[PDB]
């Protein structure tokens, strides 16, 4: 079959972080935190169509044997039936550690890289993930990095199979748990 | 008056309305357990101890 | 001969005994 | 993950398929080997240089890319999904689907594979597969490989796979089996008749 995914973004200042950290503590369930780590890589495949498709491959420098993983998302659906967060359409693969050879020899082209730090939580089946984005000059390189803002960016997304109502609105409710702290909202990838 | 005003304000950064459900009931299990597994060998220990000192005194 | 050997070694045995005994009792 | 030999039984000058599988068959239970399930392998090739898809039963939660040269992806079962996705870019390259069906046999951490191949509807090969289990290391054991294929085959036996090739202490692997599968497809498909 196939799936969607249901998306929330906010962003935070990185001088009242402890706050939001002891909160989402306080609120998800009773696990200690992940602090992931991950280098991140955007191919684009150009052919005769005005809009290219376009895959992203992440891999964990913290942690070994760990699979590579490929994501496609589509563009999101201009129907009336959720209307309170971002509803795409995502296929995710884990994939074997020789995929970036594959990929360029199908014809694709890298675009960009960054690498992300950040801590993770689950609060049943809604996943918390709140994360600073940093920037990768020198490719060749991964220790050549800088810092892109003074933000820290929050992420609610929820992943389910097409229909499943009431989603967007316990997404809602658990958002306006912490709006004192964090305001989310629906955002288009546009500007 | 200060001082009141101040602490409602720090009441009004921290206050939520949800029950916090975090807990430490598993450690304190696990240790209760652990406690007893010695028990049982202090047990066992002095059962052994008269049976030898049953035997070394004819 | 064999009567002194294990009527010793059984003491042995007591006396170690006794000691973690007292050891484990000290928690 | 142990060291696989495919390698195709001609038909022997006449009778038909189905003769000559059962007297494979039944030389195997003569043998001494026991009926352990069945089993399946598809393929199919897509193009905008050409692109390989095959499935295993043996390993029902993958999916197996090939190049003629190029590399290989071992992915989960979501792959194919992808496909369906692109639908722009790489055609289906319809009428080029093939199976071999059959059931295995399992004697004494042997195991053996004897099916048929189908252009569809219509069957023209036999297929042979023998499998060790303990030995991971290309052409170390490839003697006892060979005294068996001479035990249940005598004449007809194949020798020295050419993934063999890259004469290293290198661990064979699973994706090895695909690569031979593949050939062994493309020679039946261009011999035909």
């Amino acid at each position: 079959i196939n799936m969607m995914e249901y998306l929330l973004q906010g962003s935070v200042l990185d001088h009242s972080l402890e706050s939001l950290i002891h909160r989402l503590r306080g609120l998800c369930d009773n696990m200690e935190p992940e602090t992931f780590l991950d280098h991140e890589m955007v191919f684009l495949l150009k052919g005769q169509q005005a809009s290219p498709f376009v895959l992203r491959a992440r891999r964990s420098m913290d942690r070994a044997g760990a699979p590579w993983h490929l994501r496609y998302l589509g563009q999101p659906e201009m129907g009336d039936k959720n209307r309170h967060a971002l509803v795409r359409n995502c296929v995710d693969i884990a994939t074997s550690e020789n995929l970036t050879d594959f990929l360029m020899e199908m014809g694709f082209r890298m675009d960009h890289e960054f690498v992300a730090k950040g801590h993770l939580f689950r609060k049943g089946i809604m996943k918390i993930m709140v994360y600073k984005i940093f920037r990768i000059l020198v490719p060749g390189n991964t220790d050549s990095t800088e810092a892109l803002s003074l933000s820290y960016l929050v992420e609610l997304s929820v992943v389910a199979p097409a229909g499943q109502d009431m989603v967007s609105d316990d997404m809602k409710n658990f958002a306006e748990q912490l709006k004192p702290l964090v305001h989310l909202e629906k955002i288009d990838p546009k500007r | 008056e200060a001082e009141l005003s101040a602490q409602i304000r720090y009441l009004t950064q921290v206050a939520t309305g949800q029950p916090h459900e975090g807990s430490s009931y598993s450690s304190r299990k696990d240790c209760q357990m652990a406690l007893k597994r010695v028990d049982y060998a202090r047990l066992k220990l002095s059962d052994v101890a008269r049976t030898c000192e049953q035997m070394l005194e004819n | 001969n064999e009567l002194q050997r294990k009527d010793a070694l059984v003491q042995k045995h007591l006396t170690k005994l006794r000691h973690w005994q007292q050891v484990l009792e000290d928690i | 993950m142990g060291v696989t030999c495919v390698s195709q039984m001609p038909v022997a000058e006449g009778k038909s398929v189905q003769q000559t599988v059962e007297l494979l068959t039944r030389k195997l239970e003569m043998l001494g080997a026991e009926k352990q399930g069945t089993f399946c392998v598809d393929c199919e090739t897509y193009h905008t240089k050409l692109m390989y898809v095959m499935h295993n039963s043996e390993y029902p939660l993958s999916c197996f890319a090939l190049f003629e040269n190029g590399p290989c992806l071992i992915a989960d079962t979501n792959f194919d999904v992808l496909m369906v996705k692109l639908k722009g870019f790489f055609q289906s390259a319809k009428a080029s689907k093939i199976e071999t069906r059959g059931t295995r046999y399992q004697y004494c951490d042997f195991l053996v594979k004897v099916g048929t191949v189908t252009m569809g509807p219509s069957a023209r090969g036999i297929s042979v597969e023998v499998e060790y289990g303990p030995c991971v290391v290309a052409s170390d054991c490839w003697s006892l490989l060979l005294e068996f294929l001479q035990s249940f085959l005598g004449s007809h036996t194949p020798g020295a796979p050419a993934v063999f090739g890259n004469r290293h202490d290198a661990v064979y692997g699973p994706a090895d089996t695909m690569v031979q599968y593949m050939e062994l497809f493309n020679k039946i498909r261009k011999q035909q008749q």
